[PDB]
């Protein structure tokens, strides 16, 4: 992925409110010209088994890009609960993936695992049953994305 | 410029 | 205000009536702000209420630097799926170009659409006639009146 190379990705606000927007601060490279914009991405992974949970959170266009170092702050909105089949579906293990196409190629991601935990309660003292069943008061879960070990993958595209 | 749709 | 339009450019025009709307957009930013400017563009189906007003998309733009700044908003064509009769897109409508600073509209930008469909003379045909002629929504087509906008600017607090 030769012209475009993130160097640096920081999350500002981290543990955060599930409802607070995130914040991504992101330092990247540009070797050469570009004819188009920069599309950014960020999508929240709700299951781990299937694809059915993703919700795409925000997409970011910017440009266009200068040559050499590039910074910018990334905020995107929340993820939405209404089409949950239950609030803790939140609650626990859930993924981000920062992503970055160009002429709606993708050409890089970067993927997060995020803990979330609800304020007076202990998931790993709960049950399965418990775990669904329990009333999520949204406004007191926090999520906290483990941003020390990002999984980067990189896809070759065509560029101009 | 940074440009985000609702 | 610490924002004035300079320009307003509509890029495809005419154009079909399904035709994503592109706005190229002149503005100068007077002093620094805090916050995004958010555009927004709404189709306004009706004259007489606003039961029939479309948010066609809105678009939160920034961080945003001193000087002369320019962009395109690219925004959604109107849904036609909730009409009594697709004939109501035909005649003249109308399209509003809007900015907010912090949920707080500052400027608005009306135009007039003319939309007229290959095959039908809409001067020649009688109220009943429009009502329930068979509109092909693909041979429908736009052009706003862009060299004569109404433009009304409301004061605000920006970050004073």
């Amino acid at each position: 992925m030769s012209i475009v190379n993130i160097l640096s990705v920081n999350v500002l606000n981290n543990p955060a409110k599930f409802s607070d927007p995130y914040k991504f601060e992101i330092t990247f490279e540009c070797l050469e010209p570009l004819k188009s914009d920069l599309e950014w991405k960020l999508t929240y992974v709700g299951s781990a088994t299937s694809q059915s949970y993703d919700q795409i959170l925000d997409t970011l266009l910017v440009g266009p890009i200068p040559i050499g170092i590039n910074k910018f702050v990334f905020e995107a909105d929340p993820p939405n609960i209404d089409l949950l089949p239950q609030l803790s579906d939140v609650l626990g293990v859930t993924v981000i993936l920062l992503s970055c196409a160009y002429e709606d190629n993708e050409f890089v991601r970067v993927g997060y695992y995020v803990n979330n935990e609800m304020e007076g309660l202990n998931l790993q003292e709960m049950d399965d049953a418990e775990i669904k069943k329990v009333k999520v008061d949204i406004s007191k879960v926090w999520r906290s994305i483990l941003a020390e070990k990002p999984r980067v993958t990189r896809f070759n595209i065509q560029w101009d | 410029l940074a440009r985000r749709l609702r």
